[PDB]
């Protein structure tokens, strides 16, 4: 019956969502808001304590001449003021990033070959389990060889550990299950078969370093820290000299030859090492999100969970802090994961496709792009025109451009089963939207949008790439809000419609299928809500080593 | 020139704003002093500040392009580059953001135009800006209920209207008087209070807004129904796509 | 020749130089003057002897506001500039009378250095220029004053800065048009990482010369990047010719016709008319009171549109004598011409997209700056494959003094040294002369 | 005639080839064979056509363990290699008569590509080689099979990998000896970022040829970096001659005298005796039963000492047929010779220091690896200015199979393609011949 966003609009405003007029200016300004009132009071306290003015509602212009709205976290019944979705104020969002940043995947295949071929020693499921006991003591920062070592406090580093996975069920069954990511438990049968076949007899470690270290340091720490403690545990468990020539082979394997970073390093203007947000390709972000293994009968839900994951990380933390800062970009991102708005538009498109072509059954060509992206764009824009409350909700043109094009591009990919025609549909949506309303986004929103159509199918050096391989360092995408997380969703979309177990890297997909993570990647939007309510318990806090 | 495809009133209005041979309808008279006051860059009677010497006093490089391109008067004088910025309601304001920038670069010399969803700006040499601003304020570029002059705190293009049919303004620069039916500008574009308000006329009635608007909407003329305009946009998408692949 | 096209070549006063030259006589791969310009920019270094002297006498070395108390050295470098420069030249040259040049300027306050070509024939890249120059001058200063082993490290800091603790020559008193290889946004980008202000400084604000230098650099980089290979080569060459080299006098004539009273829109109308007159475009279909244009040669339409884009910049920013609106011209020229014609804009939308971001990052809090600080290696302005940055150079050349970060502010040492080289200052002259010389070898 | 020194040049069997060659005839700035080797390394690319085909058929593109389900494309690339390679060459070449080379290897599974020199004459650096090659092969594959617009992006990913999202060509199926310019530790380092395993691969494990290739690359980099300018030029030239080119047969004869039963220490004793016999060192002072040696020519002492260092490596690592101990030889040759003589060791302690860190980072948990993964651009091994890495290449050439990260593991594509180039495989021969040819021009 109702569009999916109607309940949220009725919560925000006294008027029915269709009504065109309202009342302004008599709401009390900031005084209408519980959260702004909290902030006013805290600012006075802070300024007095430190002897320097801080938050003051009388500086600049007076917030709250209109309704300061609640937001529904999409797929939840949780309604919060938008400040509770700012990454600074939301521990769930900070932990989501920490859990990615502090992860690396490191093979044991080369390592086991060094042991067998260079050292002449045996590797068995028993020696692997012994090694895994050893590395789970050492990885958080504790000693195995030298006398008079000082160590990290176990409780400060409780979130760091090492697990393994392999496609060989019989071998997996022989390793203590405390250390194993069980692919057959975590994934539905057809997905498990695909993932096991991709891994084969390879054995891979998923290493998580301590959040407290990641926060003190940076993402490029992760693979170094991992390798040091892998190295020590190989010495201890396999009876090497503690520092012989073979020890260097384990180092080079763990740091270079068999490591999978979450993010690659960035060029000098935006200089950063590995495991920073800009290095994480869109296909990896889709695979980090675990919606695919729990919501696989609903491709829209899978795709929009990916969009939530990426809009928060890429717009709020990455573009809104690493690349800028200040108040930042909360609502540029919340547009993609609140009020069930993107959900309504994308369900529309999925239904359109299902009825016309069947999922994955449309021709992979421009005719399909023109059909589906145009239809879905016109639907979404019509909703802003029919529901003035919707338009006042997603008040910035950029937000609207992102949401409408995300639906258009995901729907096109649902039709073709191919992310590249989904991307073409995203750009067509932009062009149509711009002409319809004689506006699109902010001053710089459509840099990538105007380069977009020509670069979708280019094959040139710094232009051509399948969408799955693109990321925040693809040149056209390196600067602007309201695109990156949506592109992760479009990358996910054809794979979700196809029922594929992963989008770009099966190892990354399996690595986040782990109940010992702090953040729950199977329910990203639920976790955002939990953090907004101040109900999420992050790792990395220093309470144990500070005064009461 | 043909400017823009399409067979709706919206399409024809977009063409008319861009066409310098189309005489913009003048709807209201504003004094020179009142334009200066709305702009807020200098006081009436204050000399224009300069950013560099008059061109006649500098030794310009020997350059055929300089010789062929006549500077605007404010460039000859060395005036500051200053701005005027407008916000247009999605509820049928006559002009809209990309319409303005497209039209400005057809009509006006020496212009830096910028388009955003909630604001649209022109920057040019101060004396020339004053002359352009008069036309932007006096003509059908501007309705005093559905358009606003705003150099900051621009929110309102996408908001519901108030009970008088006025767009939201966080700073309330334009005030409708229920007793008179007229709108006055009570602050300059950056929000400082004026000595004496500026009359901006009556808001256009609904029928006239619909005749003049350049936005497509379901409750006016929908873009999807202007099939020739849609066709051209789709053509451009396809040709760009093919061109990037092979030429 | 790979391609059939011929162009007529004109000078910066709009006078015909040579008729019916093969397009490939203008190719970076073939034209000897383009080769001379590239090799010249690789090998040329500006040395600030006054800056070195002042750094030493004050111990202000190693970057902004840095100083090491107790390390001052009182050396009369500028007073002994002839001896120091001769000594440096002996170390920089490979053989006597080779193509090494060391020339004092400003009464010995500055030196132009051109490191011999033979050093680059056995080098991977271009860093030999600053590195060889720096060490020669360091050694020459030490030897001139018999600076002790204990103190000589200050001379090194005064010349090259905080390198190698910094990646860059942070605080150096030498400068090049190129920047270090580590700063490339991608392999092949080095000729793109040349500030617009540096190009305008080297060309002394002559609008056509600045546009030519910029186009030569940008389009040459497109060859190094592989973009101008195979299917796209002709598009790149036609863009160099028509946008940067005033081929067929098209840029010049569009400016002439629109300079007195015209606008971006009036230049568009004239360009569309000229493309129709020349048979580049034709009516494909009639809609209601609207003609849809087509072409059988998209590369030539692109080149015509690119000439118009340059002319529109020169008319719009020339009328203002203010560079900032180049970002707007680059956007709306393209946006307007698509709806005027039904054909794609310059670089198939990539100029328009570059202009959207360039507009943003020249009018917002987030980064960027004024037009003059951009370049083809900048993240904001790298996206168009040579068709946007030359307009920015033309705009900056036309600015009468509206910019804080002007060439006078960012590029004075480059201006004094690099403007001395004739082929850097007047590249349109030398490239045209070379194209006419080689026209029957192509 | 800058320097008076002459050397006798030998072949890799210890036979005299040319007597009395002026030292400067071996300089990278003068010797035409060193120029040819450097320009060849800049322009040569290996293409793995089988790898491209397999990446496409499986959709395994973009880096380790990556795959895009549903994107598979089954193209008969190897089976159509001659047509594809010919089509690529047409795009790569500038003219039909130039120095472009495109040669199929392995029945079409691989191609050797040498991009024409004319492209590098108008380039800043060397990335035109991979980028021109990659786009020519991408376009040739697309054109061979009429790959659609919708699918062609997969061909691009199979050839060049995840670039430009990654800075490197991550997952590419092309390779060069050089690495991207962004990875340089400093300006001027590009010829140093060539893995030892790649040199050993190209030279087919011929110990003296590996040492020669490495020395030529390292010492040529020293010119590019400015280290071999002015005061230090002769030291660098003498090190190239004696350490890498077996000047005066000194390396060879030390090996011959110590190969059957010798040790590092016996090589040292023979080198000190030889330096005394030749008048390079002399007793300066007598302590209690201990002679302190001096010299009037530190650069020549360093060159003799460096020849000894190379011979000590060959004796010690040759006897083990195991490369790991090269880090130890590089350390203790130098430590022992200073306490034997009272004179500084090779590179004034910088070989010893490099060797300390290299030993640590080849026997510890912290980084590094086996000898073959090092190079002059590696943070561990950059410190000596050309005097350490050639010994590592000799040692890896002598390894009989003790290494996990061998050249077979790291450098197979490089081996197949670059060993085809005579001047890369047997560089000593060509450099000696060119030195002889120019001896009267010095
Ligand atoms: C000063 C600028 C120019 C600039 O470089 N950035 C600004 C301001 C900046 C500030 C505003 C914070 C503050 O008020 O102090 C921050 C929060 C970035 C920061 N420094 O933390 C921001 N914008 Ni802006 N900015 C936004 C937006 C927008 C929309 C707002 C249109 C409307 O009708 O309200 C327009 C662009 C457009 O017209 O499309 C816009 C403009 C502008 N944006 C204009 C100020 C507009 C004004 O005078 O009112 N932003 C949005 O469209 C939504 C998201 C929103 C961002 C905050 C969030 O994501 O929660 C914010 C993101
Ligand atoms: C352009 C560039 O800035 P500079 O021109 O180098 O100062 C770049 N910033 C950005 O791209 C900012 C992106 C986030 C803020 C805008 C979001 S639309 C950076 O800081 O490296
Ligand atoms: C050598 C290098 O490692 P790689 O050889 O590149 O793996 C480098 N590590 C280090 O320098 C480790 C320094 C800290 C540990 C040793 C302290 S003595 C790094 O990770 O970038
Ligand atoms: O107004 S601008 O588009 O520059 C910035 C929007 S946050
Ligand atoms: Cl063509
Ligand atoms: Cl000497
Ligand atoms: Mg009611
Ligand atoms: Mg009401
Ligand atoms: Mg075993
Ligand atoms: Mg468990
Ligand atoms: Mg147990
Ligand atoms: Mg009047
Ligand atoms: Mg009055
Ligand atoms: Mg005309
Ligand atoms: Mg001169
Ligand atoms: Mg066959
Ligand atoms: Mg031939
Ligand atoms: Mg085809
Ligand atoms: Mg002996
Ligand atoms: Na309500
Ligand atoms: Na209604
Ligand atoms: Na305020
Ligand atoms: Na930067
Ligand atoms: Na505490
Ligand atoms: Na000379
Ligand atoms: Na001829």
């Amino acid at each position: 019956a109702d569009k999916l966003f109607i309940n949220a609009l009725k919560k925000k405003f006294e008027e029915s969502p269709e009504e065109k007029k309202t009342t302004f200016y008599t709401l009390g300004g900031w005084k209408q808001s519980e959260r702004k009132t909290e902030f006013v009071n805290a600012g006075k306290e802070v300024a007095a304590k430190r002897g320097i003015p801080q938050y003051n509602p009388d500086i600049g212009t007076p917030l709250g001449q209109r309704v300061l709205m609640p937001y529904q976290v999409s797929t939840t019944d949780t309604y919060v003021e938008g400040d509770d979705l700012h990454f600074v104020n939301n521990a769930a969002m900070q932990q989501m990033w920490d859990d990615i940043r502090r992860t690396v995947i490191v093979g044991l295949n080369h390592a086991h070959a060094v042991i067998e071929k260079r050292l002449g020693k045996e590797v068995t499921p028993e020696t692997i389990t012994h090694y895994l006991e050893t590395v789970n003591h050492a990885m958080p920062g504790a000693a195995v060889v030298q006398e008079h070592m000082v160590e990290t406090h176990p409780a400060l580093v409780a979130d760091s550990y090492v697990k393994v996975f392999t496609g060989n069920d019989e071998i997996a069954d022989e390793i203590d299950p405390a250390f194993v990511i069980d692919i057959n438990k975590q994934f539905p049968e057809d997905q498990a078969e695909t993932l096991k076949a991709e891994v084969g007899d390879g054995i891979w470690q998923v290493v998580r370093i301590p959040t407290i270290v990641s926060r003190t340091c940076d993402g490029a720490t992760t693979s170094r820290w991992s390798a040091m403690q892998i190295g020590m545990s190989m010495i201890s468990a396999y009876k090497q000299a503690a520092g012989e020539a073979a020890t260097g082979d384990f180092a080079y394997a763990a740091k270079h030859a068999e490591v999978i970073h979450m993010g690659t390093y960035l060029p000098v203007r935006r200089a950063r090492g590995e495991n920073e947000p800009g290095g994480v390709p869109f296909g990896y972000l889709a695979d980090i999100c675990q919606s695919s293994r729990v919501n696989y009968e609903d491709p829209v839900r899978v795709s929009l969970d990916v969009v939530a994951t990426g809009a928060m990380l890429y717009d709020q933390i990455w573009l809104g802090s690493y690349m800028s800062g200040g108040v930042g970009f909360t609502q540029y991102a919340t547009a993609a994961y609140t009020d069930n708005i993107l959900d309504d538009f994308t369900y529309f498109g999925k239904e359109y496709v299902e009825d016309k072509y069947g999922l994955c059954e449309a021709p992979n060509n421009m005719d399909t792009v023109l059909d589906v992206a145009t239809e879905v764009t016109f639907y979404g824009l019509e909703q802003y025109e029919e529901y003035p409350a919707l338009l006042e909700d997603q008040f910035g043109g950029s937000q609207r451009a992102a949401v409408v094009a995300a639906a258009a591009g995901c729907s096109t990919a649902f039709a073709t089963g191919n992310a590249q025609t989904g991307l073409s549909g995203w750009y067509l949506s932009m062009y149509l939207h711009k002409e319809q309303h004689s506006r699109l986004g902010f001053y710089g929103y459509d840099l990538q949008d105007q380069c977009g159509a020509s670069n979708v199918f280019s094959i040139r050096g710094d232009e051509g790439l399948p969408l799955e391989l693109r990321g925040p360092n693809y040149p056209n995408y390196a600067m602007n809000v309201g695109h990156q997380g949506e592109y992760a969703g479009i990358s996910q979309a054809p794979h979700a419609a196809r029922g594929d177990a992963f989008v770009f890297n099966p190892l990354v997909k399996i690595a986040f299928a782990d109940d010992n993570l702090v953040f729950d990647f199977t329910n990203v939007r639920g976790e955002f809500a939990k953090g907004a309510l101040r109900e999420f318990e992050p790792a990395g806090e220093r309470a144990l080593i500070t005064p009461a | 020139a043909q400017y823009y495809p399409g067979t709706t009133k919206v399409a024809q209005n977009r063409r008319n704003f861009c066409n310098p041979e189309y005489e913009l309808e003048k709807l209201r008279e504003i004094s020179d002093e009142d334009v200066v006051k709305i702009l807020g860059h200098r006081a009436p009677g204050e000399e224009y500040p300069s950013v560099h010497p008059p061109l006649e006093e500098m030794d310009e490089p020997e350059d055929a392009i300089r010789e062929m391109v006549e500077p605007i008067d404010g460039a000859k004088a060395g005036d500051r580059v200053r701005y005027i910025q407008f916000t247009d309601s999605m509820y049928f304001a006559p002009a809209q953001p990309y319409v303005r920038s497209r039209a400005y670069l057809c009509r006006y010399r020496g212009a830096d135009a910028g388009t955003l969803s909630g604001r649209q700006i022109i920057e040019t040499r101060e004396r020339d800006l004053e002359k352009i601003s008069k036309e932007l304020l006096e003509t059908e570029f501007f309705d005093p209920a559905r358009s606003g002059v705003r150099g900051k705190s621009v929110h309102g293009h996408s908001l519901r209207l108030d009970e008088d049919g006025m767009m939201f303004d966080m700073l309330r620069r334009q005030i409708y008087n229920k007793d008179t039916g007229r709108v006055e500008m009570v602050k300059n574009q950056i929000g400082d209070e004026l000595d004496e308000p500026v009359d901006l006329g009556e808001p256009l009635d609904e029928e006239t807004l619909m005749e003049k608007t350049t936005i497509y909407r379901v409750d006016g003329e929908a873009y999807r129904d202007d099939v020739e305009a849609v066709e051209i946009m789709q053509r451009i998408h396809v040709l760009r796509s093919q061109g990037g692949f092979n030429l | 020749a790979k391609f059939e096209d011929k162009v007529d070549l004109y000078d910066d006063r709009g006078n015909l130089v040579e008729e019916q030259v093969p397009l490939e006589a203008l190719s970076p791969l073939r034209n000897p003057a383009i080769k001379s310009i590239v090799q010249g920019i690789k090998r040329t270094v500006a040395v600030n002897l006054e800056g070195i002297e002042n750094a030493l006498k004050t111990a202000k070395v190693g970057g902004p506001a840095c100083k090491i108390m107790g390390r001052e050295l009182d050396l009369d470098i500028v007073g002994n500039a002839e001896s120091i420069a001769a000594a440096a030249k002996e170390m920089i040259q490979v053989t006597e009378d080779d193509d090494t040049n060391v020339e004092l300027l400003g009464g010995g306050k500055r030196a132009l250095v051109q490191v011999p070509s033979a050093r680059f024939d056995v080098a991977a890249e271009y860093s030999a220029a600053p590195l060889v120059t720096a060490t020669a001058f360091v050694q020459a200063i030490i030897n001139e004053f018999d600076v002790s082993m204990y103190d000589a490290n200050m001379v090194k800091a005064a010349v090259l800065g905080r390198y190698p603790q910094s990646v860059e020559y942070m605080g150096a008193n030498i400068a090049t048009m190129l920047d270090i290889p580590q700063k490339l946004e991608g392999p092949g980008y080095a000729l793109r990482n040349i500030m617009v202000n540096h190009v305008v400084a080297a060309t002394l604000k002559n609008t056509l010369q600045a546009a030519a230098l910029s186009t030569i650099l940008e389009q040459t980089a497109m060859f190094e990047m592989g973009d101008a290979v195979g299917a796209f080569e002709r598009m790149h060459l036609l863009g160099l010719a028509y946008q940067g080299m005033n081929a067929d006098n098209l840029v010049f004539d569009l400016v002439k016709a629109n300079g007195k009273e015209g606008t971006v829109g009036s230049v568009i109308a004239d360009l569309v008319e000229r493309a129709l007159e020349d048979g580049v475009i034709k009516v494909e279909k009639e809609l209601t009171d609207y003609k849809v244009y087509g072409t059988d040669d998209l590369a030539m339409w692109n080149a015509y549109a690119a000439a118009g884009l340059m002319a529109a910049t020169m008319v719009n920013q020339g009328a203002a004598r203010a560079a900032q609106g180049v970002s707007s011209t680059l956007l709306y020229y393209n946006d307007l011409i698509e709806f005027e014609t039904g054909l794609p804009s310059v670089d198939f939308g990539k100029v328009e997209g570059t202009a959207v971001g360039f507009s943003f990052f020249s009018h917002s809090i987030y980064g960027g700056g004024g037009p003059g600080i951009f370049n083809g290696n900048h993240i904001v302005t790298r996206h168009s494959k040579g068709f946007a940055i030359p307009c920015v150079a033309a705009a900056m050349a036309l600015d009468a003094g509206t910019q804080m970060f002007s060439p006078e502010a960012t590029s004075g040492l480059i201006k004094e040294v690099f403007s001395q080289v004739d082929e850097f200052r007047e590249p349109l002259k030398y490239v045209v002369e070379a194209a006419a010389e080689i026209k029957n070898e192509i």
